[PDB]
């Protein structure tokens, strides 16, 4: 994450975050809106860093220290340019969204109003087909990466001192290989939790109320599609065993 | 430190997301309660041994079958939930949580956990499971169940207030540690 946004996301809450002067002058259920949609936007921030964790310090640390055999490296990260271009392009979206609402002389005071619009854009049309295709590819991919992080982390010993060297500081406690994995495969659900929780909040605007129903439905397509796109790839799987499925 | 890892399973509504927060948090979230857990590792003393506790929860992934096995990947210890005001989270827990579990987690211990136990002697939720034939969750009742799942035991705690809350990841990192 870059300086500007991890300070403007510094906050545990939107009510933290804001001055306390711009914040006594909103209502109960503003504030109570405001900070679901600032949770939505920090954890965005959280996992486009992870995913630039995974191609900068793992994938491209091992393509120029270690001398793995090819396809490797792509086994232990699979789609991870293509999910992090779909993110940070999402993120750019939701932070521009923020951006244009300060109110002059301020860098951290906001109020959003309009977020189900731009949540309809994400979950629609070709930006949702690339989420699905995506997610149904690395979620089917998963347990391959881990399994094969694991075996060469037993049997190669430059691989080893490679992950306990550029995990050992004290920022990366939380993200091992594995657990990038995991906190990547587990995204896609936090969005319905997050925007049934802002719609609760966004009754105060028919039209706001309405985009965010809209935004809810497209979201649990989505996922019920990933869902349904799934197999577990598993190395020498034979074909056998695949078609006696 | 070893490291061992800990997912909570259970139904949407059984408090399994708050119990994560409250043990996580240094302070106790009285401004604002998270709507979701990314991930944590805890640094855990127990009985003179260090670990390192990462903790994993499935909420959002209660509707979806193939999503949610992978979080159970290298589990050393499951926390199953329910909620004591939620006779009917306690009823799948048998025939839903507890074969899923056993089919992904072979051989791993399954605390069951009883949430919300500050629920118990509350009027409101009293009332409210009254017209519906219902009373909160007996200490007996949770016994009787983790007794039937072949659960590693059975423990209660309350986000809320906090009591039992250290105890169960205590707890939770000993069974990792068999
Ligand atoms: N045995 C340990 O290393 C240890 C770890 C964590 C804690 N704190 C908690 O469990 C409480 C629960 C609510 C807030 O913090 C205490 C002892």
């Amino acid at each position: 994450s870059m300086e500007m946004d991890e300070k403007d996301f510094a906050a545990d809450s939107w009510s933290l975050a804001v001055d306390s002067s711009f914040l006594q002058q909103h209502k109960k259920e503003v504030m109570k809106q405001q900070d679901v949609i600032y949770e939505l936007i920090q954890t965005e921030l959280h996992h486009v860093r992870t995913l630039k964790i995974m191609t900068r310090l793992f994938r491209t640390g091992m393509l120029e220290e270690l001398h793995l055999e090819p396809g490797v490296v792509q086994g232990l990260f699979p789609c991870v340019d293509e999910l992090s271009d779909i993110h940070t392009r999402f993120l750019s979206q939701l932070l521009e969204r923020r951006r244009q609402a300060l109110c002059p002389g301020s860098t951290r005071n906001f109020v959003i109003h309009r977020l189900g619009d731009l949540l309809i854009s994400q979950f629609s049309g070709p930006s949702a087909e690339q989420m699905c295709k995506t997610y149904s590819e690395f979620c089917s991919r998963h347990s391959k990466a881990l399994k094969l992080y694991k075996e060469l982390y037993a049997r190669d010993k430059r691989f080893q001192q490679f992950i306990r060297k550029v995990t050992r500081p004290a920022v990366l406690k939380r993200h091992g290989v594995q657990e990038c994995i995991l906190l990547v495969t587990q995204r896609i659900t936090k969005y319905p939790l997050l925007i049934s929780r802002i719609l609760q909040h966004s009754h105060g605007i028919e039209e706001e109320r309405q985009d965010l129903t809209t935004a809810l439905g497209l979201v649990k397509e989505l996922l019920s599609n990933v869902d349904e796109g799934i197999y577990q790839l598993e190395k020498g799987a034979r074909l056998q065993e695949i078609y006696n499925r | 430190a070893i490291r061992k890892k800990l997912v909570i399973v259970g139904d949407g509504a059984c408090g399994k997301t708050c119990l994560l927060i409250v043990f996580s948090k240094d302070q106790f979230p009285e401004v604002y309660v998270p709507t979701v857990f990314e991930n944590y590792v805890a640094d855990i003393e127990v009985d003179g041994k260090q670990v390192e506790l990462a903790l994993w929860d499935t909420a959002g992934q209660e509707d979806y079958d193939r999503l949610r096995p992978l979080s159970y990947p290298d589990t050393d210890v499951i926390l199953m939930c329910f909620s004591i005001d939620s006779p009917d989270s306690l009823e799948n827990i048998p025939e839903k949580w507890t074969p899923e579990v056993k089919h992904f987690c072979p051989n791993v211990p399954i605390i069951l956990v009883g949430n919300k136990k500050d629920l118990r002697n509350d009027e409101h939720t009293r009332r409210e499971l009254a017209k519906m034939k219902q009373e909160p969750v007996k200490p007996e009742e949770g016994r009787d169940m983790a007794n039937r799942i072949g659960a590693f035991g059975y423990m209660e705690c309350s986000a809320k207030t906090k009591d039992g809350v250290r105890e169960v990841f205590e707890m939770a990192t000993r069974a990792a540690l068999q």
